[PDB]
C-alpha cells in the first residue's frame, strides 16, 4: 500500500494473534503475548463489510431473459438481438472485473493506513519514554508492567509519571 | 433431467443455488439469477495481506 | 520491556488481483462469482416445469398424436424443450407466426 | 478518512469559523479568535468543484427517446425494445450510485489530508519552540504576539529568533 | 497529490537525474551528483505498467459490427438499432473518460507517496546525525564521505558510529 506498514515498517504479520486484525504484542517481567485492538479491528471490519455489501446489494437481480427464436428471414433481427446481448455482456464484464481490481487495491491501502495509525497512536503516547526500533516496536526506557501495557494500549498512558526513570535510563 | 429439487434460478445446464451478484454458468436464465459475466473469477479481499513474520 | 504493533497473518492461500499487482495472497476474501449448478431441472418456488419431451411447441399445441402425455398438463413454471424435437407438424406445412406464438405461450 | 484528522487528532470542527474550510484558532495576550487559511481552502474548493463538474459535464444530455408502439404480433420486438431499455437503466443506475459512493469516500479523505497537512506545516515551522498537545494545538514556549501568529500562519516563522526564550521556558 | 511531496516539501524535480524516477542528490568533499533509487523506481514502474495494461487488456476487441439496412416501412426497427448503438456509445464514452481521469489522479498520488516514503526512510536512518532543511534535504552534522552516502541510500547507515562527532558539531 501507500502508507508503508504492511511488510514495511512491520516485517510481517503475526500468526500468533487470533482475536482480530490489528493489535499489539508485548513483553515485560510479568509475561508476554499477543492481543488484538478490538476497536481498530471492529471499525475496519464494519467499513469493509459495508463496502462488500454495497457492491453486491446495489446490483439488481437478473430477471428472466431468454433468447428469442427468429425465422430464416429475420436474420437482421436475430443479429440485433445478439448485438444487444453481447454489448451488455461486454459492459458488465469490463465493469465487474475492473471494479473488483480497483476496490481490492483500495482495501489493502485501507488496512495499511489502519495499522500505521495504530503505530502513531502509541508513538504519541510514549514520546520520550521509549525509542523506536525496527519491526514497528517501541522499546521502553522504564519498567512497564501489565497495568502500564494496558494503559498504553488504551491511550491513557501517564507520560510524565515515568519521565524521571526514563531520563536516568537513557544516560 | 428433472428431479425432486427446487431453486430460485434455473439455467439450461442445471439449477443455481446461490446469493452472489454474478455467475459465469450461462447467459440464458429463468428465475431470480446472478448476472452473467465472462469473468473467470471475481474475488474481493476483505482481510489483510497474508505475509507472516 | 517492549510494546509492538502489528497485524494478523494465517495459513490462507486466497489470492486476489489488484491494479498494481497480479497475485496477492490475503487472509480473508469473498467470492463474488458463482460458477456451479446442480445439473438438474428443478421446480421454481414449488412449481414444476412443463416437459415437452420429444415434442416441439407446435407439436404440443396442435395435438400431435405422439404428444398425448402433454394433454393433462394444465399448469407450469417454465417450458422445457429437447434440443431437437422430433414430434411437430406431423402433416407438413407452414406454421404461421410460430416464433411469435412461442413468445406468447411462454408467458402462460 | 485514512489520514486521521477529522474527529481524530482534531476533536471536531469549529462552528465559530465562518470564512473558509480549513484554518486556525489562536490565543495570546492581544486577543483570540478564528481565521481561515484562504490558500488551503481555495485550493480544496477548486479541486472539489472540478470533480463535481466533471461528473456532471461528462454526462451527455438525454435526447428525445420515447417508447414505441407494437402490434399484437410484434411481441418479440416489443420485448427486445424493453430489454434494451431495462439494460441501459440497470447499467446507468448501478454506475451512478456506485460512482457517487466511491467519490464521496475520496472527498472525505481529500479533506482529511488537507487539514492534516496544514497541521504538519505548522509543526515544521515551530520545531522546538512549541509543544504538541491534543486537539491539533501547539502550545508555545515563548510569547507569540499577533505579528508572530501571522508569521506562523504564513509559513515565515523565524525559528531561531525565539529559541533562547523557549529554552529557558522549557526548563 | 495528498501526501504533499511533489512541488511540496520538494521544490521541484531534477532535470539532472536521468536514470530513474525517484532518487538522491548528494554533495560531500569527494564530489557531487544525482543517482536514482533503482529499487523504488522499478517498483513504481511495475505497478504503473500493470495498471495501464489492466485498463487496455481487460477490454475486448471490437468485433465486426456494421449498421443494417432497413426499408421505408421499418423505421421503428431502424430507430431501435440506432438507439442500441447510441446507448452503447454513451456508456463507453462516459466510462472511458471518467476512468482515465480517476486513474490519472491516483497515479499522481502513488508517485507523491513513493517519494515521500523515500524521504522518511532516510529521516529514520539519520535520526540526530542530520537536520531537516527545506527542499527535502538532510544536512549532516558529521563528515559523510562517498561510502557513507552509499550506506544511507542502501538503508545500512550505522547511526551510533557518527554520534560523537555530530554531538560536538551540533553545539
Ligand atoms: C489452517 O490451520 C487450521 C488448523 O489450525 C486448519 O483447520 C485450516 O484448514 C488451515 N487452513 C489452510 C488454508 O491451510
Ligand atoms: C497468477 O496466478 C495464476 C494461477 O492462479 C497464474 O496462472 C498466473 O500466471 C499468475 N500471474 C502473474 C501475472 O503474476
Ligand atoms: C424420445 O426419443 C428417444 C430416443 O430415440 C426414444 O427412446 C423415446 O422413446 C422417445 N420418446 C417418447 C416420449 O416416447
Amino acid at each position: 500500500g501507500l502508507f508503508g506498514a504492511i511488510a514495511g515498517f512491520i516485517e510481517g504479520g503475526w500468526t500468533g494473534m487470533v482475536d482480530g486484525w490489528y493489535g499489539y504484542h508485548h513483553q515485560n517481567e510479568q509475561g508476554s503475548g499477543y492481543a488484538a485492538d478490538q476497536k481498530s479491528t471492529q471499525n475496519a471490519i464494519n467499513g469493509i463489510t459495508n463496502k462488500v455489501n454495497s457492491v453486491i446489494e446495489k446490483m439488481n437481480t437478473q430477471f428472466t431473459a431468454v433468447g428469442k427464436e427468429f425465422n430464416k428471414l429475420e436474420r437482421r433481427m436475430e443479429n440485433l438481438n445478439k448485438k444487444v446481448d453481447d454489448g451488455f455482456l461486454d459492459i458488465w464484464t469490463y465493469n465487474a472485473e475492473l471494479l473488483v481490481l480497483l476496490e481490492n487495491e483500495r482495501t489493502l491501502d485501507f488496512h495499511d493506513s489502519n495499522v500505521k495509525n495504530l503505530y502513531e497512536k502509541v508513538k504519541s503516547q510514549l514520546k520520550n519514554n521509549a525509542k523506536e526500533i525496527g519491526n514497528g516496536c517501541f522499546e521502553f526506557y522504564h519498567k512497564c508492567n501489565n497495568e502500564c501495557m494496558e494503559s498504553v494500549k488504551n491511550g491513557t498512558y501517564d507520560y510524565p509519571k515515568y519521565s524521571e526513570e526514563s531520563k536516568l535510563n537513557r544516560e | 433431467p428433472m428431479d425432486e429439487c427446487d431453486a430460485k434460478c434455473q439455467t439450461p445446464q442445471g439449477a443455481i443455488n446461490s446469493s452472489l451478484p454474478f455467475q459465469n454458468v450461462h447467459p440464458v436464465t429463468i428465475g431470480e439469477c446472478p448476472k452473467y459475466v465472462r469473468s473467470a473469477k471475481l474475488r474481493m479481499v476483505t482481510g489483510l495481506r497474508n505475509i507472516p513474520s | 520491556d517492549t510494546i509492538c504493533i502489528g497485524y494478523h497473518a494465517n495459513n490462507s492461500t486466497d489470492t486476489v488481483d489488484t491494479v498494481l499487482e497480479k497475485n496477492v495472497t490475503v487472509t480473508h476474501s469473498v467470492n463474488l462469482l458463482e460458477d456451479s449448478h446442480n445439473g438438474k431441472l428443478c421446480l421454481l418456488k414449488g412449481i414444476a416445469p412443463l416437459q415437452l419431451g420429444n415434442c416441439s411447441v407446435a407439436g404440443w399445441i396442435l395435438g400431435n398424436p405422439e404428444c398425448e402425455l402433454l394433454i393433462s398438463k394444465e399448469s407450469w413454471s417454465y417450458i422445457v424443450e429437447t434440443p431437437n424435437p422430433e414430434n411437430g407438424t406431423c402433416y407438413p406445412g407452414y406454421f404461421a407466426d410460430y416464433e411469435e406464438l412461442r413468445e406468447q405461450l411462454s408467458s402462460v
